[PDB]
């Protein structure tokens, strides 16, 4: 699994220079998603004399 | 006066930044002091009137 951070939010706002506080901003998502892995296999035979 | 009226002092004036209510753009200061007074024996004084 791995992280996928979606989009940083909009944090700052350029407020007026009088208020003693900020103003809330939008959040960001991270989307911890996963993914699997496959396998590959097969066989093959032989005689023993017919290979010597 | 040194024995007719007593003055009581407990904690002198003090100033301190009031952390809480103060943000990164506005400070809130808080000051205070604690004292009192009473009369001693009031047969030591006198008052003049009209």
């Amino acid at each position: 699994t791995y992280m996928k951070i979606a989009d940083y939010g909009q944090l700052g706002e350029y407020t007026c220079d009088a208020k003693c506080d900020a103003e809330f901003g939008e959040p960001g998502n991270i989307r911890h998603l996963e993914g699997k892995t496959y396998d590959y296999r097969g066989v093959f035979c032989f005689n023993r004399k017919n290979l010597q | 006066w040194k024995t007719a009226f007593y003055a009581v002092e407990k904690r002198p004036m003090f100033f301190e930044q009031y952390e809480g209510g103060s943000s990164a753009w506005c400070v809130k200061y808080q000051f205070g002091a604690e004292d009192g007074g009473f009369v001693g024996c009031c047969e030591h004084g006198r008052i003049l009137q009209i």
